[PDB]
Protein backbone atom coordinates (compact mmCIF):
# COMPACT_ATOMS: atom_id res chain seq x y z
CA UNK A 1 0.00 0.00 0.00
CA UNK A 2 1.49 3.33 -1.06
CA UNK A 3 0.42 6.57 0.66
CA UNK A 4 -1.89 5.07 3.29
CA UNK A 5 -1.55 4.53 7.04
CA UNK A 6 -1.15 1.67 9.55
CA UNK A 7 -4.56 -0.08 10.04
CA UNK A 8 -5.01 0.06 13.89
CA UNK A 9 -4.79 -3.54 15.27
CA UNK A 10 -8.25 -5.15 15.02
CA UNK A 11 -9.75 -2.60 12.52
CA UNK A 12 -9.34 -4.86 9.35
CA UNK A 13 -10.28 -8.18 11.14
CA UNK A 14 -11.19 -9.92 7.90
CA UNK A 15 -7.70 -9.38 6.38
CA UNK A 16 -5.93 -12.62 5.54
CA UNK A 17 -2.18 -13.14 5.06
CA UNK A 18 -1.25 -15.96 2.67
CA UNK A 19 2.10 -17.71 3.14
CA UNK A 20 4.00 -20.28 0.97
CA UNK A 21 6.83 -22.03 2.91
CA UNK A 22 6.41 -19.21 5.49
CA UNK A 23 7.15 -16.51 2.95
CA UNK A 24 4.67 -13.68 2.22
CA UNK A 25 2.63 -14.58 -0.89
CA UNK A 26 -0.59 -12.53 -1.03
CA UNK A 27 -3.56 -11.11 0.85
CA UNK A 28 -7.09 -12.48 1.16
CA UNK A 29 -10.52 -11.78 2.71
CA UNK A 30 -12.27 -14.06 5.23
CA UNK A 31 -16.01 -14.17 4.28
CA UNK A 32 -17.06 -16.79 6.97
CA UNK A 33 -15.21 -19.24 9.26
CA UNK A 34 -14.22 -21.66 6.41
CA UNK A 35 -13.78 -19.58 3.25
CA UNK A 36 -11.31 -16.94 2.01
CA UNK A 37 -11.53 -14.88 -1.19
CA UNK A 38 -8.19 -14.07 -2.89
CA UNK A 39 -6.84 -13.43 -6.46
CA UNK A 40 -6.18 -16.26 -8.93
CA UNK A 41 -2.81 -14.78 -10.10
CA UNK A 42 -1.42 -15.40 -6.50
CA UNK A 43 -1.24 -19.12 -7.34
CA UNK A 44 0.33 -19.02 -10.86
CA UNK A 45 3.74 -20.28 -9.56
CA UNK A 46 2.72 -22.63 -6.66
CA UNK A 47 4.52 -25.99 -6.91
CA UNK A 48 3.75 -27.59 -3.53
CA UNK A 49 0.11 -26.89 -2.68
CA UNK A 50 0.69 -28.44 0.85
CA UNK A 51 2.83 -25.46 2.12
CA UNK A 52 0.07 -22.84 1.61
CA UNK A 53 -1.06 -21.30 4.91
CA UNK A 54 -3.69 -18.62 5.67
CA UNK A 55 -3.15 -16.45 8.79
CA UNK A 56 -6.08 -14.49 10.38
CA UNK A 57 -5.76 -11.99 13.22
CA UNK A 58 -2.41 -10.79 11.85
CA UNK A 59 -1.24 -7.23 12.30
CA UNK A 60 2.57 -7.01 12.95
CA UNK A 61 4.76 -9.53 11.12
CA UNK A 62 7.75 -9.14 13.49
CA UNK A 63 5.92 -10.33 16.60
CA UNK A 64 3.51 -13.07 17.70
CA UNK A 65 0.89 -11.53 20.06
CA UNK A 66 -1.46 -14.52 20.33
CA UNK A 67 -4.34 -13.19 18.18
CA UNK A 68 -2.92 -14.83 15.03
CA UNK A 69 -4.66 -18.00 13.80
CA UNK A 70 -2.92 -20.14 11.14
CA UNK A 71 -4.79 -22.67 8.92
CA UNK A 72 -3.72 -24.95 6.09
CA UNK A 73 -5.56 -24.28 2.83
CA UNK A 74 -7.43 -27.48 1.84
CA UNK A 75 -8.70 -26.13 -1.53
CA UNK A 76 -7.94 -23.32 -4.06
CA UNK A 77 -10.85 -22.78 -6.50
CA UNK A 78 -10.20 -20.76 -9.63
CA UNK A 79 -12.67 -20.03 -12.50
CA UNK A 80 -12.09 -22.05 -15.72
CA UNK A 81 -12.00 -18.76 -17.66
CA UNK A 82 -8.92 -17.46 -15.75
CA UNK A 83 -5.71 -17.84 -17.82
CA UNK A 84 -2.37 -17.74 -15.88
CA UNK A 85 -0.22 -14.66 -16.59
CA UNK A 86 -3.24 -12.61 -17.70
CA UNK A 87 -5.72 -10.17 -16.02
CA UNK A 88 -9.35 -11.38 -16.55
CA UNK A 89 -11.38 -13.35 -13.92
CA UNK A 90 -8.75 -12.76 -11.20
CA UNK A 91 -10.47 -14.46 -8.26
CA UNK A 92 -9.79 -17.56 -6.08
CA UNK A 93 -11.95 -19.15 -3.39
CA UNK A 94 -10.00 -20.96 -0.69
CA UNK A 95 -11.38 -23.51 1.74
CA UNK A 96 -9.55 -23.70 5.12
CA UNK A 97 -8.78 -27.23 6.40
CA UNK A 98 -10.24 -26.32 9.83
CA UNK A 99 -12.45 -23.27 10.54
CA UNK A 100 -10.96 -20.19 12.20
CA UNK A 101 -12.48 -19.12 15.57
CA UNK A 102 -14.16 -15.67 15.40
CA UNK A 103 -12.85 -13.26 18.06
CA UNK A 104 -12.44 -9.46 18.36
CA UNK A 105 -9.48 -9.78 15.95
CA UNK A 106 -10.90 -12.33 13.42
CA UNK A 107 -14.29 -11.42 11.84
CA UNK A 108 -15.56 -12.13 8.28
CA UNK A 109 -16.29 -9.35 5.79
CA UNK A 110 -19.88 -9.60 4.28
CA UNK A 111 -19.99 -11.12 0.79
CA UNK A 112 -22.97 -9.13 -0.56
CA UNK A 113 -25.79 -10.27 -2.86
CA UNK A 114 -25.24 -9.38 -6.55
CA UNK A 115 -28.30 -7.01 -6.76
CA UNK A 116 -27.30 -5.10 -3.65
CA UNK A 117 -23.64 -4.91 -4.87
CA UNK A 118 -24.49 -3.70 -8.42
CA UNK A 119 -27.34 -1.27 -7.60
CA UNK A 120 -26.08 0.14 -4.29
CA UNK A 121 -22.47 -0.69 -3.32
CA UNK A 122 -21.12 0.10 -6.82
CA UNK A 123 -22.13 3.77 -6.20
CA UNK A 124 -20.32 4.20 -2.85
CA UNK A 125 -17.40 6.42 -3.93
CA UNK A 126 -14.71 5.49 -1.40
CA UNK A 127 -13.61 2.04 -0.19
CA UNK A 128 -10.71 0.66 1.84
CA UNK A 129 -7.85 -1.44 0.31
CA UNK A 130 -5.36 -3.13 2.63
CA UNK A 131 -2.27 -5.29 2.86
CA UNK A 132 1.36 -5.81 3.86
CA UNK A 133 2.56 -4.87 0.34
CA UNK A 134 5.22 -2.45 -0.87
CA UNK A 135 5.23 0.93 0.90
CA UNK A 136 6.84 2.45 -2.26
CA UNK A 137 7.40 1.36 -5.87
CA UNK A 138 10.69 -0.69 -5.80
CA UNK A 139 10.60 -0.32 -1.98
CA UNK A 140 10.32 -2.68 1.05
CA UNK A 141 7.03 -4.38 2.08
CA UNK A 142 5.22 -3.31 5.29
CA UNK A 143 5.71 -5.00 8.69
CA UNK A 144 2.35 -3.65 10.03
CA UNK A 145 -0.95 -3.93 8.11
CA UNK A 146 -1.59 -0.82 6.00
CA UNK A 147 -4.92 0.57 4.76
CA UNK A 148 -5.78 3.21 2.12
CA UNK A 149 -9.10 4.91 1.16
CA UNK A 150 -9.59 4.93 -2.67
CA UNK A 151 -12.34 6.42 -4.94
CA UNK A 152 -14.01 4.10 -7.52
CA UNK A 153 -14.13 5.20 -11.17
CA UNK A 154 -16.61 4.39 -13.94
CA UNK A 155 -14.72 2.34 -16.58
CA UNK A 156 -15.16 5.09 -19.34
CA UNK A 157 -13.68 7.64 -16.81
CA UNK A 158 -10.74 5.28 -15.94
CA UNK A 159 -9.91 5.03 -19.68
CA UNK A 160 -10.22 8.84 -20.23
CA UNK A 161 -8.03 9.68 -17.16
CA UNK A 162 -5.29 7.09 -17.98
CA UNK A 163 -1.92 7.86 -19.67
CA UNK A 164 -1.81 6.55 -23.31
CA UNK A 165 0.62 3.56 -23.10
CA UNK A 166 1.11 0.68 -25.57
CA UNK A 167 0.44 -3.08 -24.97
CA UNK A 168 -1.86 -2.18 -21.99
CA UNK A 169 -4.55 -4.77 -21.03
CA UNK A 170 -8.22 -3.72 -21.35
CA UNK A 171 -10.52 -3.15 -18.36
CA UNK A 172 -13.26 -5.80 -18.75
CA UNK A 173 -16.71 -6.01 -17.08
CA UNK A 174 -15.04 -8.37 -14.50
CA UNK A 175 -12.86 -5.42 -13.31
CA UNK A 176 -13.04 -1.83 -12.05
CA UNK A 177 -10.52 1.01 -11.52
CA UNK A 178 -9.99 2.75 -8.16
CA UNK A 179 -7.40 5.11 -6.74
CA UNK A 180 -5.41 8.10 -8.03
CA UNK A 181 -3.49 9.05 -11.20
CA UNK A 182 -0.98 11.44 -9.49
CA UNK A 183 1.31 8.61 -8.27
CA UNK A 184 0.66 9.32 -4.54
CA UNK A 185 -1.69 6.43 -3.43
CA UNK A 186 -2.32 2.84 -4.61
CA UNK A 187 -2.35 -0.82 -3.60
CA UNK A 188 0.73 -2.85 -4.80
CA UNK A 189 1.66 -6.37 -6.01
CA UNK A 190 2.28 -7.55 -2.38
CA UNK A 191 -1.31 -6.46 -1.51
CA UNK A 192 -2.68 -8.75 -4.34
CA UNK A 193 -5.70 -10.74 -3.34
CA UNK A 194 -6.51 -8.30 -0.52
CA UNK A 195 -9.94 -6.72 0.15
CA UNK A 196 -11.47 -3.64 -1.39
CA UNK A 197 -14.13 -3.17 1.31
CA UNK A 198 -17.19 -0.84 1.03
CA UNK A 199 -19.08 0.62 3.99
CA UNK A 200 -22.90 0.96 3.71
CA UNK A 201 -25.37 1.77 6.52
CA UNK A 202 -22.98 0.63 9.28
CA UNK A 203 -21.68 -2.62 7.71
CA UNK A 204 -18.66 -3.43 5.47
CA UNK A 205 -18.92 -5.52 2.28
CA UNK A 206 -16.53 -7.19 -0.15
CA UNK A 207 -16.62 -5.24 -3.46
CA UNK A 208 -13.20 -5.82 -5.02
CA UNK A 209 -9.97 -7.86 -4.92
CA UNK A 210 -6.45 -6.24 -5.33
CA UNK A 211 -5.66 -7.48 -8.82
CA UNK A 212 -3.32 -5.57 -11.15
CA UNK A 213 -1.96 -2.29 -12.47
CA UNK A 214 1.32 -1.03 -13.94
CA UNK A 215 4.12 -0.41 -11.40
CA UNK A 216 2.80 0.66 -7.97
CA UNK A 217 1.42 4.25 -7.79
CA UNK A 218 2.64 5.13 -11.36
CA UNK A 219 1.56 8.59 -12.62
CA UNK A 220 -1.35 8.33 -15.09
CA UNK A 221 -2.41 4.88 -13.78
CA UNK A 222 -5.05 3.59 -11.39
CA UNK A 223 -5.22 0.29 -9.53
CA UNK A 224 -7.39 -2.44 -11.13
CA UNK A 225 -9.64 -4.63 -8.95
CA UNK A 226 -11.65 -7.80 -9.58
CA UNK A 227 -15.39 -6.88 -9.70
CA UNK A 228 -16.60 -9.32 -6.97
CA UNK A 229 -20.33 -8.68 -7.89
CA UNK A 230 -19.86 -10.77 -11.10
CA UNK A 231 -18.86 -13.86 -9.01
CA UNK A 232 -21.46 -13.97 -6.18
CA UNK A 233 -23.45 -16.86 -7.71
CA UNK A 234 -20.24 -18.71 -8.74
CA UNK A 235 -18.92 -18.38 -5.09
CA UNK A 236 -22.25 -19.35 -3.41
CA UNK A 237 -22.58 -22.51 -5.47
CA UNK A 238 -18.97 -23.56 -4.68
CA UNK A 239 -19.45 -22.89 -0.94
CA UNK A 240 -22.31 -25.45 -1.00
CA UNK A 241 -20.09 -28.10 -2.67
CA UNK A 242 -18.27 -31.03 -1.06
CA UNK A 243 -14.42 -30.81 -0.93
CA UNK A 244 -12.63 -32.70 -3.75
CA UNK A 245 -9.27 -34.58 -3.65
CA UNK A 246 -6.34 -32.34 -4.70
CA UNK A 247 -5.80 -28.73 -3.59
CA UNK A 248 -6.23 -26.88 -6.88
CA UNK A 249 -9.75 -26.98 -8.42
CA UNK A 250 -10.66 -25.31 -11.74
CA UNK A 251 -14.46 -24.69 -11.66
CA UNK A 252 -16.61 -23.71 -14.68
CA UNK A 253 -17.42 -20.03 -14.91
CA UNK A 254 -20.24 -18.88 -15.23
CA UNK B 1 -38.42 -0.04 -5.71
CA UNK B 2 -35.03 -1.73 -4.83
CA UNK B 3 -33.25 0.25 -7.61
CA UNK B 4 -33.87 3.59 -5.79
CA UNK B 5 -32.03 4.22 -2.46
CA UNK B 6 -31.84 0.39 -1.94
CA UNK B 7 -35.66 0.43 -1.50
CA UNK B 8 -35.00 1.96 1.95
CA UNK B 9 -33.44 -1.37 3.09
CA UNK B 10 -30.39 -1.43 5.35
CA UNK B 11 -29.01 -4.54 3.58
CA UNK B 12 -30.70 -6.63 0.86
CA UNK B 13 -33.82 -5.81 -1.19
CA UNK B 14 -36.20 -8.15 -3.14
CA UNK B 15 -38.80 -6.64 -5.53
CA UNK B 16 -42.25 -8.22 -5.68
CA UNK B 17 -45.45 -7.94 -7.85
CA UNK B 18 -46.46 -4.28 -8.21
CA UNK B 19 -45.16 -1.91 -5.47
CA UNK B 20 -44.40 -4.76 -2.96
CA UNK B 21 -40.82 -4.76 -1.51
CA UNK B 22 -39.14 -7.17 0.97
CA UNK B 23 -35.88 -6.25 2.84
CA UNK B 24 -33.61 -9.07 3.90
CA UNK B 25 -30.43 -9.58 5.99
CA UNK B 26 -27.09 -11.46 5.65
CA UNK B 27 -26.69 -14.56 7.94
CA UNK B 28 -26.06 -13.55 11.59
CA UNK B 29 -28.64 -10.68 11.39
CA UNK B 30 -32.47 -10.46 11.82
CA UNK B 31 -34.87 -7.95 10.26
CA UNK B 32 -36.59 -5.57 12.72
CA UNK B 33 -40.45 -4.88 12.69
CA UNK B 34 -39.75 -1.63 10.74
CA UNK B 35 -39.07 -4.02 7.83
CA UNK B 36 -35.83 -2.22 6.87
CA UNK B 37 -33.29 -2.47 9.74
CA UNK B 38 -30.96 -5.37 10.40
CA UNK B 39 -29.77 -6.30 13.89
CA UNK B 40 -26.96 -8.76 14.83
CA UNK B 41 -28.10 -12.20 16.15
CA UNK B 42 -24.52 -13.47 16.76
CA UNK B 43 -21.48 -12.28 18.76
CA UNK B 44 -19.35 -11.59 15.64
CA UNK B 45 -21.67 -10.57 12.72
CA UNK B 46 -19.95 -10.09 9.30
CA UNK B 47 -18.69 -6.62 8.34
CA UNK B 48 -18.68 -5.22 11.86
CA UNK B 49 -15.51 -4.15 13.74
CA UNK B 50 -15.73 -5.33 17.40
CA UNK B 51 -13.07 -2.88 18.79
CA UNK B 52 -15.05 0.04 17.22
CA UNK B 53 -18.53 -1.44 18.07
CA UNK B 54 -17.53 -1.92 21.77
CA UNK B 55 -16.20 1.70 21.99
C1 LIG C 1 -2.33 -9.92 -12.84
C2 LIG C 1 -1.12 -9.02 -12.73
C3 LIG C 1 -0.60 -8.75 -11.47
C4 LIG C 1 0.43 -7.85 -11.27
C5 LIG C 1 0.95 -7.18 -12.37
C6 LIG C 1 0.47 -7.45 -13.65
C7 LIG C 1 -0.55 -8.38 -13.85
C8 LIG C 1 -0.96 -8.75 -15.28
C9 LIG C 1 -1.00 -7.56 -16.23
C10 LIG C 1 -0.06 -9.86 -15.88
O1 LIG C 1 -0.10 -11.04 -15.03
C11 LIG C 1 0.89 -11.20 -14.14
O2 LIG C 1 1.88 -10.51 -14.09
N1 LIG C 1 0.58 -12.19 -13.27
C12 LIG C 1 1.28 -12.51 -12.08
C13 LIG C 1 1.47 -13.83 -11.71
C14 LIG C 1 2.22 -14.08 -10.59
F1 LIG C 1 2.36 -15.36 -10.17
C15 LIG C 1 2.83 -13.10 -9.83
O3 LIG C 1 3.67 -13.42 -8.80
C16 LIG C 1 2.64 -11.76 -10.20
C17 LIG C 1 1.85 -11.49 -11.32
C18 LIG C 1 3.31 -10.65 -9.43
N2 LIG C 1 2.83 -9.29 -9.81
C19 LIG C 1 3.70 -8.51 -10.69
C20 LIG C 1 1.61 -8.89 -9.37
O4 LIG C 1 0.95 -9.60 -8.64
C21 LIG C 1 1.00 -7.62 -9.87
N3 LIG C 1 0.00 -7.19 -8.93
C22 LIG C 1 -0.47 -5.87 -8.81
C23 LIG C 1 -1.59 -5.63 -8.01
C24 LIG C 1 -2.09 -4.38 -7.86
C25 LIG C 1 -1.47 -3.26 -8.47
C26 LIG C 1 -1.92 -1.89 -8.34
N4 LIG C 1 -3.02 -1.58 -7.61
N5 LIG C 1 -1.24 -0.83 -8.96
C27 LIG C 1 -0.15 -1.12 -9.70
C28 LIG C 1 0.34 -2.38 -9.88
C29 LIG C 1 -0.31 -3.49 -9.27
C30 LIG C 1 0.15 -4.82 -9.44
CA1 LIG D 1 1.98 -10.85 14.52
Amino acid sequence: IVGGKVCPKGECPWQVLLLVNGAQLCGGTLINTIWVVSAAHCFDKIKNWRNLIAVLGEHDLSEHDGDEQSRRVAQVIIPSTYVPGTTNHDIALLRLHQPVVLTDHVVPLCLPERTFSERTLAFVRFSLVSGWGQLLDRGATALELMVLNVPRLMTQDCLQQSRKVGDSPNITEYMFCAGYSDGSKDSCKGDSGGPHATHYRGTWYLTGIVSWGQGCATVGHFGVYTRVSQYIEWLQKLMRSEPRPGVLLRAPFP
Amino acid sequence: ICVNENGGCEQYCSDHTGTKRSCRCHEGYSLLADGVSCTPTVEYPCGKIPILEKR
